[PDB]
């Protein structure tokens, strides 16, 4: 199977940081890029970037440029690998529910995402 | 009128193409990779590949001989054959195939009977072979 | 008409698409010089004397790049030539001790013997000491050498380090008449397969190409390796090029393909003394015993006119793809050492420099043309000797270090660069492009992207009026 | 550069209905349904495709410049917040209700 | 009469299995071994039995073209020769061989007597090509 | 535990099938030594001497 | 002391099945190639041979 674990909720304070966590085992994580997804409660969900897990190269817009830091963490022999995100800055507008997907193909499928994590301010 | 390189004529109709057989027909098998080849010097990541490269050479030549010896062509480069024409594979005149298309653009047309085509091709040299020897 | 019989015509101009297995075919001038080049080794076979290329006139062909075969099969060539050339060196299983490591101290003048003032590699080495075993198993000797910072990760106790390989892979020592020196190689194709060349001069990726050619092997295409500049590459024809998979995907790298070459001359001012010790029956380790005179950081000088002009023609070319926006250049947001550093290498030492002044600038509108005199560009360079540059796949490496100065001048042909996405800040007419992404694979899609492996079907079926006379 | 817009903000589709939701793309799509306050799961990807697991209730089509994914033989299940996605452009959604 | 498969007719008489030569002759060097076959991948267990399997299916193809050449009979299915019949290769008549034995029967019988048909065959073909150079 | 057989049969447990083996292995560096255990079923380790060795 | 050759290589065992015995060995040509034997009695290393087989 494919699966995605995330890490617990997180209460931070204005000016903190934070650190979720997404964890995946049962693949060629190698082979597929993780995107990272911020949904606001009672909104859409928002794009927060990518990181490739071969070279740990990550990609995110300029809303989250100096703030987001996507960096993974790879096992011995790469069965399973840690993704890692980090805010930097917050505010009020962070309280959100930060969820890990696997892109699959070249649509951009995300079949696989992550259970979510809450994290408030 | 000049003389083409290897695929020269690619481009050019059926009527003009034909006389460039010779061109194609003469790079075949032979080729650079059975050269001398300048830790198993045979063994090396291009030792292999250069000895997969002489096998795969010889079976795209034998390829096509074996079906010039099974249509009784051996040793010919334009061969005419006893099996007449069916108006079903394709139904273009004279001068709608060799005044106006490219030898790659026909074969596309009768790529779906080119296989049944090949089964009719070899049966009839079967039958001259069988009508001559209870004829002499 | 009844009088149409099945004629058969052999030696028919018709291929298909195919794959095949390409051998290598390089120039005897560059051999039978006993050096054991890596890449193209005595196996390959003597390139033509005399090539030919056949244009094939009234010939419309569909290219596709991205697609291609012929890159991912010299891409296990490469990775399988690396290796196995790897397999006879040592081991440096002994290296994986406890090391002890202080300052390093330095006898010398040599008040900076150029104009450049980047700086010492003093902080950026150190000296550290360990214990190894002689030939004889049961006996222990204490040794000392000069390891750069970014081979050594502390593990606990101040003072006390250890090399980064020793928990993810053991690493072999190349061997020291192993030349890294990338030569050209052919790739060429079995009788009955053959190349289509395509031959427009401004040629995207994919599409039909009206200017195809055959031939039967490739040009020299070097393996040089590369991060974020493309090296010793070939020029583009007609003009720049703007070559991705799709420009609305921000996941897919652009490779800019440059007409005019930029030089890039990248030098090693220190000197290095190489020594050697035994650590095992049969097993010499070669360490950089001690540095003296010279002691500057390794630096790369770009003419500063000239980029600025590449990078105002490519930004040009830029606009007609994105064409409201403005496009700025930025430098890599993180990543592996690989990424955000310009990785090559230069006579078996691998160096890493910065490239952040190449690519920080803005160019919002281009209202008035803006002028400047000449200036020199020098980039700080870092040096390492632990090396993995396959992602984790091949064999790792140890580098040992090369004796005297080090200097090495290469052309600029290409920039790696990604587009970083958004939804509303970054439509305010504004575009970021940062170097580096992808994988090797397009360090050699820039040089395969005008080839086509196809298979001959010399055998043709077509009506005539000649019958076979019966006997 | 990628326009989108997803017309119908909200319906009140009875139950056994079929209803439509039309979602323009300058671009590939993908469809993805959300309960309240879980993790989206990919039902058509690139607008006519059915991913493997979701019965064949759930179908989309594609002209021009316009999507639709139809729920034919609604289910009181079937009751979520329907996603439009392009590479990294997301709409709100829309949200059924009996 | 309805069509055999490969060897389908290998319990049958001579006269009516040489109804059904091009169903043996046709599998000869095409098979499935010159597929794409799906750590050197060319260089594995299976690898290298695929390799020899392909030089093995040519070797068997040219052993029999190597005497189609030889005796004159390139591009025939079935090739009559200028070599006569000898009684000691064996004496049976026409009804004893055609209609009471099978192709696999007849080849034993006359299994001492090959080796010395295959030298005479190609004898015969030789003083043909003399006797026309010094005719023309 | 306490598992009450979880189900019909009563074969038996583990317990006096397995054995608790501690010993020293190299960490990542050559010259350092750390204790770990591991659990062994009895077809799987031979006693040589010292009982408990 | 020391074995003499622990500061240039490292020495395998040579199997106990192995033999050294030296049997003769004929190096034969593929099809398409022949080899040609000169039978001279008083023969040098090079010059033309009269006697070839
Ligand atoms: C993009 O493309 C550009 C252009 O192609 C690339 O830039 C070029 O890169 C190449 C290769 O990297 C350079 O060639 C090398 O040049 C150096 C320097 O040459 C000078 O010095 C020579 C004497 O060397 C002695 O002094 C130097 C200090 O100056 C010292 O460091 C060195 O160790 C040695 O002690 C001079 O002879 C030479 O003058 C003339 O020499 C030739 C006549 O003899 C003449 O033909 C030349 O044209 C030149 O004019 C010059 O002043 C060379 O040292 C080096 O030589 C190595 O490689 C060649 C084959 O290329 C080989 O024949 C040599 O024997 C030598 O090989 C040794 O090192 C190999 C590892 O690199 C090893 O595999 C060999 O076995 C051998 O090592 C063995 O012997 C040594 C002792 O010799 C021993 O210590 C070892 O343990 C081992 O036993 C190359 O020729 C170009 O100069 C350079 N061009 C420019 C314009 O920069 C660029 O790199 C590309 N970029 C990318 C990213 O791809
Ligand atoms: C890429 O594609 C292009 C286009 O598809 C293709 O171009 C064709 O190339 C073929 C060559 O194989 C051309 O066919 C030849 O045409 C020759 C010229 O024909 C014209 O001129 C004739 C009179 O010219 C004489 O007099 C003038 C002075 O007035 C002098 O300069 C000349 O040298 C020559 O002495 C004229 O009679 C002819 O009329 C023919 O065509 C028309 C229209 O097609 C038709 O209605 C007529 O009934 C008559 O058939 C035409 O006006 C021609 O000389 C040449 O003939 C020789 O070859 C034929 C082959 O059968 C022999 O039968 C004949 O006896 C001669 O030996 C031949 O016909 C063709 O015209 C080109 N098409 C076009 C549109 O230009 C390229 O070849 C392709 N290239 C590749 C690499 O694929
Ligand atoms: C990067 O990735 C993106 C995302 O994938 C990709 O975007 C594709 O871009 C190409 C080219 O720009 C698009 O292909 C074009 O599609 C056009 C629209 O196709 C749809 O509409 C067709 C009917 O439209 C007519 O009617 C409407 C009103 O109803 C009118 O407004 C239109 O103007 C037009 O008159 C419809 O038939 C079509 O359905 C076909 O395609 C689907 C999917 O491929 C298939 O499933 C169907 O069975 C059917 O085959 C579709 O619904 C289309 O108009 C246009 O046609 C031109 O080319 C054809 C020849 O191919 C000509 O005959 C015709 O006259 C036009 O000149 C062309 O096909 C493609 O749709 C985009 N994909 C997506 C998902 O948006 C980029 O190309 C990528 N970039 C790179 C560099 O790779
Ligand atoms: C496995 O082994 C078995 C046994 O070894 C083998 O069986 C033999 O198969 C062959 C097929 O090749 C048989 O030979 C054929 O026999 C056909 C039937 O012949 C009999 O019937 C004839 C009259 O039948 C006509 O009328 C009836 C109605 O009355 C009607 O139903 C029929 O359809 C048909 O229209 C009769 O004339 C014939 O007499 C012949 O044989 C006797 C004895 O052998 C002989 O004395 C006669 O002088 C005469 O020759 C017989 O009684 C027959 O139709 C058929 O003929 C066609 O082919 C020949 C080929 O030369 C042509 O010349 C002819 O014009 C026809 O086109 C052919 O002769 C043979 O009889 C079988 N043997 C036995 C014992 O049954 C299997 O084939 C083997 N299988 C495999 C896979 O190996
Ligand atoms: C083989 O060995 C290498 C080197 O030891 C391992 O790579 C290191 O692994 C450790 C353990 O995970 C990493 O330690 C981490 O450090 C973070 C802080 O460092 C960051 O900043 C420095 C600044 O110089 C960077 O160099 C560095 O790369 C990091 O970006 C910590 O934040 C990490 O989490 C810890 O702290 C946070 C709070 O900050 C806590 O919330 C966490 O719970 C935790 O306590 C973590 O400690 C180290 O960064 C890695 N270095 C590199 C270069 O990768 C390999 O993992 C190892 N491989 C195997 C298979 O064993
Ligand atoms: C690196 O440290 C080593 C010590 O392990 C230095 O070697 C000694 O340096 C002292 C100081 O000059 C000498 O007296 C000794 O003879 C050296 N050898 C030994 C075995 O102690 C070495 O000089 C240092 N190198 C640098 C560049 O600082
Ligand atoms: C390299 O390509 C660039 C285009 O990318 C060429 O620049 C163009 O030059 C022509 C002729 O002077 C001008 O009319 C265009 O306006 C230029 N384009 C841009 C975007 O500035 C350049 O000439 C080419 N150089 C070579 C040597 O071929
Ligand atoms: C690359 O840079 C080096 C130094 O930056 C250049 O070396 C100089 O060469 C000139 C000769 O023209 C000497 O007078 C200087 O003394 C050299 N500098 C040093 C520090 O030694 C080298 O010429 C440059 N390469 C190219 C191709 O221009
Ligand atoms: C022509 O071929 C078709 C099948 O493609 C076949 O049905 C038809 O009988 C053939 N024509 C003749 C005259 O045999
Ligand atoms: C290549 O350029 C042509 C000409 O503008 C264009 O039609 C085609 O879409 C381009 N292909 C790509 C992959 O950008
Ligand atoms: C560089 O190092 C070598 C080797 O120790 C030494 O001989 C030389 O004097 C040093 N200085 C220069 C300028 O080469
Ligand atoms: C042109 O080069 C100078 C240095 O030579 C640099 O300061 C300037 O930024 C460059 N032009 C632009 C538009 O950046
Ligand atoms: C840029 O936007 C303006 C309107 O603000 C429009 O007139 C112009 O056509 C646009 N540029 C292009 C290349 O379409
Ligand atoms: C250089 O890059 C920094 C961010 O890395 C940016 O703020 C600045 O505008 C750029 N230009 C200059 C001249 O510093
Ligand atoms: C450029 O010219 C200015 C004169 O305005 C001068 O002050 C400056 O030093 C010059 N710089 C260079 C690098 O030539
Ligand atoms: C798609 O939805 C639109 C909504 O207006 C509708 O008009 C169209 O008929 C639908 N397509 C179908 C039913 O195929
Ligand atoms: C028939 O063959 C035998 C040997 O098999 C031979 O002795 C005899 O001469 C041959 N018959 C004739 C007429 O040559
Ligand atoms: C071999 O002997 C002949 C006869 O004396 C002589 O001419 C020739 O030079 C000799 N060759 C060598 C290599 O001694």
């Amino acid at each position: 199977q494919v699966q995605l674990l995330q890490s617990g909720a997180a209460v931070t304070k204005p000016g903190a940081s934070v650190r979720v966590s997404c964890e995946a085992s049962g693949y060629n994580i190698r082979d597929y890029f993780i995107h990272w997804w911020r949904q606001a409660p009672g909104q859409g969900l928002q794009w927060v970037g990518w990181i490739n897990p071969k070279t740990g190269q990550p990609n995110n817009p300029r809303q989250f440029q100096g703030r987001v830091s996507l960096t993974r963490h790879a096992s011995w022999d790469f069965d399973t690998y840690s993704f890692y995100m980090d805010l930097k800055a917050l505010r009020s507008d962070d309280t959100a529910v930060y969820f890990c997907a696997r892109q699959r193909s070249d649509y951009w499928d995300f079949d696989v995402w992550g259970s979510g994590t809450q994290v408030t301010v | 009128a000049m003389i083409f390189g290897f695929l020269g004529a690619a481009g050019s109709t059926m009527g003009a193409a034909s006389n460039t057989l010779t061109v194609q027909a003469r790079q075949l098998l032979s080729g650079i990779v059975q050269q001398q080849s300048n830790h198993l010097l045979q063994l090396t990541v291009w030792g292999i590949k250069q000895l997969q490269a002489r096998v795969l050479a010889v079976e795209r030549y034998l390829e096509v001989q074996k079906f010039l010896g099974l249509w009784g062509c051996s040793g010919k480069i334009i061969c005419c054959t006893a099996v007449p024409w069916n108006s079903t594979w394709s139904n273009k005149s004279f001068e709608q195939i060799w005044n106006n298309m490219t030898w790659i653009e026909w074969e596309r047309e009768i790529s779906n009977y080119t296989s049944q085509i090949y089964d009719i091709l070899t049966e009839s040299q079967f039958q001259q072979d069988i009508n001559e020897v209870d004829l002499l | 008409a009844e009088n149409l019989w099945v004629t058969v015509y052999y030696g028919v101009p018709v291929w298909k698409d195919a794959d095949t297995t390409l051998f290598c075919a390089s120039d005897a001038k560059a051999h039978e010089t006993e050096a054991h080049n890596i890449w193209a080794t005595h196996a390959c076979v003597p390139t033509d004397p005399n090539p030919q290329e056949i244009y094939m006139e009234n010939v419309t062909e569909n290219f596709n790049m991205w697609k291609n075969n012929m890159v991912e099969q010299m891409q296990e060539d490469i990775i399988s030539l690396w290796d196995q050339s790897l397999k006879p060196c040592v081991k440096l299983t002994p290296l994986c001790v406890t090391l002890s490591c202080t300052n390093v101290t330095l006898t010398n003048v040599n008040y900076t013997n150029n104009f450049p003032n980047i700086g010492n590699i003093t902080d950026e080495v150190r000296n550290c000491s360990f214990n190894v075993t002689t030939e004889i198993r049961d006996k222990k000797q204490k040794v000392y050498a000069l390891f750069y910072k970014l081979d050594i990760v502390q593990m606990e106790n101040k003072n006390s380090y250890r090399l980064i390989n020793c928990n993810t892979s053991v690493c072999k020592q190349a061997c020291p008449k192993i030349s890294f020196d990338p030569i050209p190689i052919h790739y060429c194709t079995p009788a009955g397969y053959a190349i289509l060349k395509c031959n427009e001069k401004n040629f995207n990726g994919t599409g039909p190409c009206k200017n195809v050619s055959s031939v039967q092997c490739t040009h020299g295409i070097k393996p040089v390796v590369s991060t974020q500049l493309l090296l010793n590459g070939s020029l583009a024809e007609g003009e720049i090029i703007i070559r991705s998979e799709n420009l609305t995907n921000n996941a897919k790298t652009i490779i800019v393909h440059l007409n005019k070459s930029v030089e890039i001359n990248c030098t090693r001012p220190s000197n290095n003394t190489r020594t050697s010790v035994t650590i095992g029956p049969g097993q010499v380790f070669y360490r950089t015993g001690d540095i003296i005179g010279d002691i500057r950081k390794a630096y790369c000088e770009i003419n500063g006119t000239k980029w600025n002009e590449t990078l105002k023609q490519v930004v040009g070319k830029l606009k007609e793809h994105f064409p409201n926006k403005t496009i700025s250049f930025q430098p890599p947001s993180g990543g592996d050492l690989e990424i955000t550093m310009h990785h090559f290498n230069c006579r078996g030492e691998f160096f890493y420099c910065n490239t952040t002044q190449l690519f920080n600038s803005t160019w919002i509108n281009s209202t008035t043309i803006k002028e400047y005199n000449d200036t020199i560009i020098y980039l700080p360079c870092k040096i390492k000797q632990i090396i993995n540059m396959w992602q984790g796949v091949g064999q790792c490496m140890y580098a040992p270090p090369i004796r005297g100065k080090i200097n090495c001048v290469s052309n600029i042909t290409g920039i790696l660069l990604t587009r970083d996405g958004g939804d509303a800040n970054a439509t305010n007419d504004t575009e970021t492009f940062r170097p580096g992404g992808g994988n090797i694979k397009d360090n050699w899609r820039s040089e395969l992207y005008k080839y086509k492996v196809v298979q001959i079907e010399p055998l043709g079926i077509a009506p005539t009026k000649c019958k076979r006379r019966v006997v | 550069d990628i326009q989108m817009t997803q017309s119908p903000s909200s319906l009140s589709a009875s139950v056994g209905d079929t209803v439509t939701i039309t979602c323009q793309a300058n671009g590939y799509l993908n469809w993805y349904q959300q309960r309240r306050g879980k993790a989206p799961k990919l039902l058509i990807y690139d607008g006519s495709k059915l991913e493997r697991g979701v019965p064949s209730r759930f179908s989309g089509r594609r002209w021009g410049q316009e999507y639709n994914l139809t729920i034919n033989n609604l289910q009181p299940e079937d009751i979520a917040t329907y996603f439009c996605q392009v590479y990294e452009f997301v709409v709100p959604g829309t949200r059924l209700d009996l």
